[PDB]
């Protein structure tokens, strides 16, 4: 099979059929890879392979066409995207070299704490309402029979001291599930959403720690424009930010330990 | 220290949704949905209702029939005497008709019950794939089940009607027990050189694998930013975001090139499809074809070659 | 016949698209015919003449 | 070169054990303090294994030394040496191989970390790969300790480590009665079986029927909610998959680990303290 | 669909008239072929 | 006579996926139907003749 | 598609021509190669 | 080639030049394998392979 | 694409011409062999 | 042809032979100390 | 990006009196191996 | 000597950071190689007859 | 020495920490990788001649 | 890339000079090997 030819009879043809159709269907993964995020951007460096072609060996598919739900735009893959900002400066002028979050980087927008900025509207459910709301409007709900309701519990700091509580916990019409926790804070006495997928629950305390973001940072938390539900655009928006705490919050975290 | 998708710490609920509502043909959905505090700490702890169309009762009842005749026949064994039908149980069965019938309908006896009890859950099962295309496009869905249903119902046929019935014999089809047919895997390997060496099975295996491998990344990745709501793939898929963003890029820092939130969700659906698909090839080959894949092997200078330590001798030569 | 007609063709089909897709043809059933030939149908390269070179050469 | 987007997310720093330096990016790749040294192992493999497919079984010249991958493997030592270097020639080579792979996937395993930092996200990613890793401790240093050989892991052959197991495992006779290779198969099964549905599913709702809408979960939610009754949910599916993966290895890693130092009898007989129960 | 009736039935020519092209460039083979190395 | 009604069938037919997708179907019976031809039908490559020539010159 | 009847024209001449050149290309190399060793 | 440089508006110079380059030694590469393999080695097969198995003793 | 029929030719000379210093030092290669060691 | 790195970038292809070089270094020195001959000791010393 | 003549002609001259650079290092690498020991 | 003269210019293309621990990589990995490649054959110098081959003397 | 005089302009583009401590890793085990090469066969000391 | 034309100047030779340093290094270990026990 390395050397080259030497036994011959039939199954061994058909070991080169499917072990052909791959390499084929490979490619059409490929494409179907690239759809979006494609073409590339810079020059840093080239296509690492055994054939660097200019942009992927399997030419770039053509556009796909996303009928949306009811009273929704269109979409389409590949679609040219506008470029974006870089509040960041090259540590190194180096192709592959980081890139540093000018000014505050917790809000700087970057990395660590970057985001796309998704469609300004809220994903809604499936006739019409908005999925993501708070339990306002999700009046119609109801905690889990047993699991200790968050409507009350003090957020704590990723530092510990208090970063003020929570309020409403925003579940979905969807899937009974909680997505996201009102957070009164305590300087900006505003509200704050709260991804409950960076909330560490603590049934013991009545607390939901986040080592996250730092008590304060709950200040910088990308402000709701409606408390009553929230849009995609910002359903990233929020998010990112705490994101960032993760690289930022303290200058330890970022920083090599050894 | 963050919150790793476990299981959903709190949860929440609300009335019993039916699903949205379906045409003019789809009886009424049925049930009265349930709620599992338990099973839902890790799922939608809702339960049912669920639907019942023509194939769909037609399809359970020759279902519940096999079962009533592999599950019958085998209790039979162990002279209707449960207590150690619940001791060899794992061990239990009930085996295809005799060599001599190769193909005709074996007596009520001698591996009768299970060319019956088999043609019922040859049907019931290829029943229930139209239990998915049906059910599954009346909901205004493509069809990707349906496809792979059959990728893999089709390897369960090469394990019968289209093979053991290839070569005549009411035998070369699978027993019908845990252990047994166990060992019909065993028995087969031998029967025919040695499987390792049929490249549609040490091919098979690699999906088994990537299987195992990639629904098995992409099932973190997704949960490691699925706080971005990766989870959401679906929107993902249309409009993009921070999930999307940092996931693939991830792979992109790691292995190189990457795909979309869209892409993995194929190779996904392709590795696993992309399996019983050479499952059921070697296994169609292994047969009517070669007869033993080691000499196979080796005779297209595959089968490796290794000092020699150890050999015998041969009395159908030396005596 | 309709040879005259046939050059309509390239309205529907991209000649790009079926362009290159044959350019592959070549390479991919090019590689894969002497492959299926030579165990097949006079092996070429090591059946016949000249004599090994190897085993009449050294010895 | 960079994504589309990707641009906007090379941060700086963020490593593990030092790498500050080599913090930097190469083609799509993030270097670091492990892509590094990983690479280091890599050819000191790749290619000193190289230098075994060129030695060969007697030597590189025995008739026995090829060249084709469905051939080439490198042998471990025998069981002689126990748990000592033995030479490369006779299986040290092996080991030495085997050294260097351990770091290129403990390197790749950490490297992946440090990312995982960069881009700011979850790390469920590594942690699973480290089971994955580890299975390939416990089948080849774990066990084999427990056996005090070295030469007592198995092969580096394309097809060659195939029998390596077909030995083994026949070590018991009917090895299908291993109580985990039952497990751990049965998961690397339904992975297999869950994966070709979620991965089916979803391509079937963002790409559903001509001239339809993108779906919503308003469907995925009873796609199965009709056809099997219930849905473990779509946040779940994500879940059970990893599970299901991240068990079948660690299971089948059991698998091996237990088979031969922890039972050398053939497995089909395990399965007697059943039948002997005081009972039937 | 996405078509009329002068493109159908002016393609529908042209497409067709090709088809038997090849009912001839592969009768010559089968006829060949059985010229050759008969059948049956 | 009905060739004159068989050209509407385009009305139905989109040109792209079945225009090549004939393109497809043809291209894998040739395939194959010069792979089955061997097994049983004449393995013509190697049969008869010239067959075994080159091991009577290899040496 | 995607190009009006002009170019297409001025295309399809110029390749279907050259499509000859192998069909003649390879024709001399079957057709040679019968030469040295016919088989059949 | 007088009037084949219209070719070059279909397929792009760096893409099918650079695709090239690769294709060569791939089927460069895989050439001298296949044809040093089974076939008329050279390298050591005969002359002089003299000093390659006898020398060494 | 991305260019007129000018450079068009101007590369398509380049191109062409040096594609034959191939088509040539391959040809001297294999005749180079076919001297030395010979085949069929 | 010197008007060709008009097309291609100098890092692009520059690099695509420096490791392309090496790719082939080791693979030579292997293949030929392979099966050709093997300096090592194929000739001298005779084997101790 | 991008590349002028000017600029583009200043470094092939620099690259191409490096690349036989290594070639003189081949010629005389085999060579002297065919001194050495013979191959074939 | 001969290429010496427009080496210098190499320098915009490939950077310092980029291709100098690169190198250093190759280097080590090449090191051990090449000790490995040459013990494993060719003069096994470690322990195959000089100076005193001691291992034999007191295995035996 | 050599290379001593004005070399050390490199530290510019190599920095300590990084530089220093990877060299400890890198080195240690290059170290045992030496041993355990060096005592496989050469002489294992251990066993090998007395006591 | 990341600097200029003096820059690119003033570290090919700081370098240069340390590159070479390993080589003389690498010849004189090459060398004392060949001396003492020649491979061939
Ligand atoms: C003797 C024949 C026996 C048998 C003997 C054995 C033996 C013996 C063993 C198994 C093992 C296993 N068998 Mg069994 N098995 C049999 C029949 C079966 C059947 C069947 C349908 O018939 C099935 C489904 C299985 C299933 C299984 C799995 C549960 C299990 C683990 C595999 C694994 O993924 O390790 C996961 C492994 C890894 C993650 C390591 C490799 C990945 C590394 C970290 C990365 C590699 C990087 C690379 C070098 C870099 C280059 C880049 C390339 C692109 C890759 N067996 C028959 C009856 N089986 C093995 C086991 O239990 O292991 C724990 C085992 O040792
Ligand atoms: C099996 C016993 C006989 C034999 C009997 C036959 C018979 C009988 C037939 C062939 C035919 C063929 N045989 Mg035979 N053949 C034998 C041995 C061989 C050997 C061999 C090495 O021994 C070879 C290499 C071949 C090779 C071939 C092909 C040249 C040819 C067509 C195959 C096909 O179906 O394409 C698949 C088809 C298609 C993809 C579609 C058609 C393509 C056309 C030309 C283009 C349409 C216009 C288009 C829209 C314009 C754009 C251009 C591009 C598509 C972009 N045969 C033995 C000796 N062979 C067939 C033939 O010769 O047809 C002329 C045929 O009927
Ligand atoms: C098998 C019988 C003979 C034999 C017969 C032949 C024949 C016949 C040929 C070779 C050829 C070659 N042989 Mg020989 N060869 C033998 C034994 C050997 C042995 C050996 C150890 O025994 C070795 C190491 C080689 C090695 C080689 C290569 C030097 C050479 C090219 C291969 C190739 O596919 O390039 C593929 C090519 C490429 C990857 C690059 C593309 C080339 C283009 C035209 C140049 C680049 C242009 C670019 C755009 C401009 C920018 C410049 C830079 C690229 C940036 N031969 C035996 C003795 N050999 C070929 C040759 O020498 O051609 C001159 C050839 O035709
Ligand atoms: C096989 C029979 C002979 C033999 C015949 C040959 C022949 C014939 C040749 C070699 C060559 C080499 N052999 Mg030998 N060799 C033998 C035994 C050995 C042994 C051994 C232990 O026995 C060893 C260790 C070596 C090792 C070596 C290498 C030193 C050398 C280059 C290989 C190569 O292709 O790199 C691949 C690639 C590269 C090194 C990179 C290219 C270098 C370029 C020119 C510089 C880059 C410029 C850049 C743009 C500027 C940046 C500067 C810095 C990178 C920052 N040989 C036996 C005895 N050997 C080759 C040689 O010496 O060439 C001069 C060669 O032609
Ligand atoms: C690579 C392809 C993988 C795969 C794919 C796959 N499987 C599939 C599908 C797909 C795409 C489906 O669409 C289908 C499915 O789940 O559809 C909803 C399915 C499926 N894969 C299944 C099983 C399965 N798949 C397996 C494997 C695989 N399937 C491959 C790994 C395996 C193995 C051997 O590892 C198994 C065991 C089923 C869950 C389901 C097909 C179900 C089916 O056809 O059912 C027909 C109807 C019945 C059997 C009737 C049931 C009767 C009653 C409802 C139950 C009463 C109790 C019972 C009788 C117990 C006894 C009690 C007594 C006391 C009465
Ligand atoms: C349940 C866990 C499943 C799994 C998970 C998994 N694999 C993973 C990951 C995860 C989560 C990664 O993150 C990582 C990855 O792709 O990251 C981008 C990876 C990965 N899984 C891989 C392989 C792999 N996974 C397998 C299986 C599985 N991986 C399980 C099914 C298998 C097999 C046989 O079943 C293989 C072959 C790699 C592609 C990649 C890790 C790559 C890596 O770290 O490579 C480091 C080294 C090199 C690139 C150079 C090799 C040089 C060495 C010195 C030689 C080693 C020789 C080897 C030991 C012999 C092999 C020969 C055999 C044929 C005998
Ligand atoms: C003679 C001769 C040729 C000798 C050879 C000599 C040579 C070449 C010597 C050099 C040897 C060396 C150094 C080799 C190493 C070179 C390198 C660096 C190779 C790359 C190594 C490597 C790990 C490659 C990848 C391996 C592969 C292909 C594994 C397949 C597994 C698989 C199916 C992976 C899927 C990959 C994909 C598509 C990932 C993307 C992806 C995933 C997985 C998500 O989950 C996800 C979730 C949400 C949004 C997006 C994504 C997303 O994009
Ligand atoms: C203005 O421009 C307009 C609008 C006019 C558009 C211009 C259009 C143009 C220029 C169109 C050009 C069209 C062309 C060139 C068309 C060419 C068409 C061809 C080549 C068609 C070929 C058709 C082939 C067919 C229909 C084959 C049918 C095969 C069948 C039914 C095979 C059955 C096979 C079986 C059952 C095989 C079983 C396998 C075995 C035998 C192995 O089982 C034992
Ligand atoms: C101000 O201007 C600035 C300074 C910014 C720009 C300055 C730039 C400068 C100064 C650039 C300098 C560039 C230099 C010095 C470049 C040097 C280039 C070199 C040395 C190039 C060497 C090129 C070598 C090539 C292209 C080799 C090609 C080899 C081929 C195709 C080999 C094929 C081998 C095969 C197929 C082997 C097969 C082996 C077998 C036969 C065994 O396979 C089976
Ligand atoms: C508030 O805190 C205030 C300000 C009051 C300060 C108080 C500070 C205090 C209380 C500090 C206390 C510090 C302590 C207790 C420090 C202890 C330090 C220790 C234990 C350091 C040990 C570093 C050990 C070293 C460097 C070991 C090196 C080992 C080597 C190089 C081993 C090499 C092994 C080889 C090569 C093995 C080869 C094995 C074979 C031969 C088998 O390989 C083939
Ligand atoms: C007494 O029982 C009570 C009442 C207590 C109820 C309990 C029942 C129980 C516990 C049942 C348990 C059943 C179990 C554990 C079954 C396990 C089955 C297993 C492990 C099966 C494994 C593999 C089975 C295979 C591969 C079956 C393949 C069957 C095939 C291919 C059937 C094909 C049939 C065809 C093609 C029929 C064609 C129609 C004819 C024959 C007419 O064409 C000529
Ligand atoms: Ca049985
Ligand atoms: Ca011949
Ligand atoms: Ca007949
Ligand atoms: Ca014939
Ligand atoms: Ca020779
Ligand atoms: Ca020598
Ligand atoms: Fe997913």
């Amino acid at each position: 099979s390395a050397g080259i030819t030497h036994y011959i009879d039939a199954a061994q043809i058909t070991i080169w059929a499917f072990w052909l159709f791959f390499f084929g269907l490979i490619i059409y993964l490929r494409r179907e890879d690239k759809r979006e995020g494609y073409p590339l951007d810079s020059d840093r460096t080239e296509r690492s392979g055994g054939r660097v072609k200019v942009v992927g060996f399997p030419d770039l598919p053509d556009p796909k066409t996303f009928v949306l739900p009811h009273n929704g735009g269109t979409v389409v893959a590949p679609r040219v995207e506008a470029p974006v900002a870089v509040n960041a400066t090259p540590f190194s002028p180096a192709p592959g070299s980081p890139l540093v979050p000018n000014g505050d980087p917790m809000l700087s927008g970057f990395g660590p704490a970057a985001s796309p900025d998704r469609p300004k509207h809220c994903d809604l459910t499936f006739e019409g309402l908005p999925k993501i709301v708070p339990m306002r409007v999700a009046k119609e709900f109801s905690i889990a029979e047993g699991d200790p309701d968050p409507r009350g519990m003090t957020v704590v700091g990723l530092d510990g001291e208090v970063a003020g509580t929570v309020s409403d916990v925003w579940v979905d019409r969807s899937e009974p599930q909680i997505r996201y926790l009102e957070v009164e804070v305590a300087a900006n006495k505003k509200k704050v959403l709260l991804p409950i997928g960076f909330s560490r629950f603590d049934k013991k305390a009545r607390k939901v720690k986040v080592d996250a973001i730092k008590a304060a940072h709950f200040a910088n938390v990308p402000t709701l424009s409606n408390p009553d539900q929230v849009t995609l655009y910002e359903e990233d928006k929020v998010c990112a930010y705490y994101a960032g705490g993760k690289l930022y919050a303290t200058a330890e975290r970022a920083g090599p330990l050894l | 220290p963050e919150y790793q998708n476990i299981f959903t710490a709190v949860q929440v609920r609300a009335p019993a949704y039916p699903g949205v509502p379906l045409p003019k043909g789809n009886l009424p959905r049925i049930g009265r949905p349930i709620f599992s505090y338990w099973l839902g700490k890790i799922g939608d702890a809702q339960i049912g209702p669920i639907y019942l169309g023509l194939t769909g009762t037609l399809s359970i009842f020759f279902g519940l029939v096999a079962i009533s005749i592999i599950g019958f026949n085998m209790l039979a064994s162990v002279h209707w005497d449960v207590f150690q039908f619940l001791k060899h149980f794992f061990w239990l069965g009930l085996e295809p008709p005799p060599p001599q019938y190769g193909l005709r309908i074996p007596p009520l006896s001698e591996g009768g019950w299970w060319l019956m009890a088999g043609l019922f859950l040859t049907l019931s099962i290829l029943l229930w794939w139209v239990r998915t295309y049906k059910r599954a496009e009346a909901l205004g869905m493509s069809q990707h089940l349906s496809w792979a249903f059959a990728a893999a119902i089709f390897f369960y046929l090469v394990l019968g009607f289209i093979r053991p019935v290839m070569m005549g014999s009411w035998a070369k089809a699978v027993p019908f027990g845990i252990f047994p047919h166990l060992d019909w895997t065993a028995a087969f390997s031998i029967r025919y050189g040695n499987l390792y060496y049929n490249p549609f099975h040490m091919l098979s295996i690699a999906f088994l694998y990537g299987s195992a491998l990639l629904f098995a990344m992409h099932g973190a990745t997704i949960l490691s930013v699925s706080r971005f709501g990766g989870d959401r793939e679906i929107d993902q898929i249309t409009h993009r975001g921070t999930a999307a963003e940092r996931a693939a890029l991830f792979w992109r820092w790691t292995m190189g090139f990457n795909v979309t939130m869209e892409s993995i969700h194929r190779w996904a659906w392709w590795c696993a499809v992309l399996t019983v698909i050479t499952a059921g090839i070697g296994i169609l080959l292994s047969g009517t074809v070669v007869d033993n894949w080691y000499l196979w092997a080796v005779k297209h200078g595959m089968a490796p070659a290794y000092p020699e330590v150890v050999t015998a001798v041969n009395p159908y030569e030396t005596a | 016949t309709m040879n005259a007609n046939l050059y309509k063709i390239w309205l529907i089909l991209d000649p790009r698209r079926v362009l290159v897709s044959i350019v592959a043809f070549q390479i991919v059933l090019g590689l894969l015919i002497h492959m299926i030939v030579l165990s097949t149908d006079l092996n070429w390269l090591d059946d016949n003449i000249p004599v090994s070179y190897q085993a009449l050469g050294k010895k | 070169a960079m994504l589309s987007f990707e641009k906007k997310y090379r941060v700086r720093g963020g490593t593990l054990i030092g790498g500050d330096l080599f913090d930097f990016w190469v083609g799509p790749f993030y270097v670091g303090f492990f892509g590094v040294v990983g690479f280091c192992f890599t050819l000191l493999g790749v290619l000193l294994i190289v230098w075994g497919a060129t030695i060969g079984p007697t030597g590189p010249t025995s008739d026995l030394q090829t060249y084709n991958l469905w051939r080439i493997s490198i042998a471990p030592p025998d069981l002689s040496y126990g748990l000592r270097m033995a030479p490369l020639t006779e299986g040290g080579l092996w080991q030495i191989i085997t050294i260097c792979a351990a770091g290129a996937f403990i390197s790749w395993a950490l490297r992946e970390v440090e990312i995982c930092r960069k881009l700011g996200i979850g790390f469920h990613v590594p942690f699973a790969f480290s089971f994955a890793i580890g299975a390939y401790l416990v089948l080849v240093f774990v066990r084999p300790l427990l056996m005090g050989a070295w030469g007592h892991g198995f092969p580096y052959g394309i097809l060659s480590h195939l029998d390596w197991v077909s030995n083994v495992g026949y070590q018991f006779l009917h090895f299908h009665y291993n109580p985990a290779h039952m497990l751990a198969i049965s998961f690397f099964f339904t992975n297999c079986l869950a994966l070709s549905m979620h991965g089916s599913l979803i391509l079937s709702v963002t790409n559903p029927q001509k001239g339809e809408p993108v779906k919503t979960s308003e469907h995925e939610n009873t796609f199965f909610r009709d056809i099997v009754g219930y849905s473990i949910g779509a946040l779940a599916i994500h879940r059970l998959g990893l599970f299901l993966a991240l068990s079948a290895a660690f299971w089948s890693a059991v698998c091996i680990l237990i088979s031969g130092p922890f039972w050398t009898r053939g497995w089909p007989e395990w399965w007697n303290w059943w039948l002997e129960l005081p009972l039937w | 669909t996405g078509l009329t009736d002068d493109e159908a039935k002016e393609f529908h020519a042209i497409f067709m008239q090709s088809m038997y092209a090849w009912f001839g460039l592969v009768v010559i083979a089968h006829l060949l072929a059985w010229l050759y190395r008969p059948w049956l």
